[PDB]
């Protein structure tokens, strides 16, 4: 009585912001539009 | 200084951060650190020129 998802990795660049206590709360992916 | 074999100079103050377990220093913008994590007392302190 569940359910479970699968999915695959691939080499990118993310931008990722820090907030004021260390922990990462947003992300940019730039290799998906211009 | 010289912190778990990273060695140094500068100003030691008591510092407000709050590392995760598994983290033992910090970085600026420009990629020197800034803070770090007594190895014996656990407390972490900045490091200032
Ligand atoms: C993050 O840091 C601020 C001060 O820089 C503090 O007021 C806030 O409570 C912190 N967030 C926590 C402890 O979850
Ligand atoms: C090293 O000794 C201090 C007391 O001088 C103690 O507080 C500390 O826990 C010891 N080391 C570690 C890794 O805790």
């Amino acid at each position: 009585a569940a359910a479970y998802y699968v999915g695959y990795l691939q080499p990118r660049t993310f931008l990722l912001k820090y907030n004021e206590n260390g922990t990462i709360t947003d992300a940019v992916d730039c290799a998906l539009d211009p | 200084f010289n912190f778990n074999g990273l060695t140094g100079t500068g100003v030691l103050t008591e510092s407000n951060k709050k590392f995760l377990p598994f983290q033992q220093f910090g970085r600026d913008i420009a990629d020197t650190t800034d803070a770090v994590r007594d190895p014996q007392t656990l407390e972490i302190l900045d490091i200032t020129p």
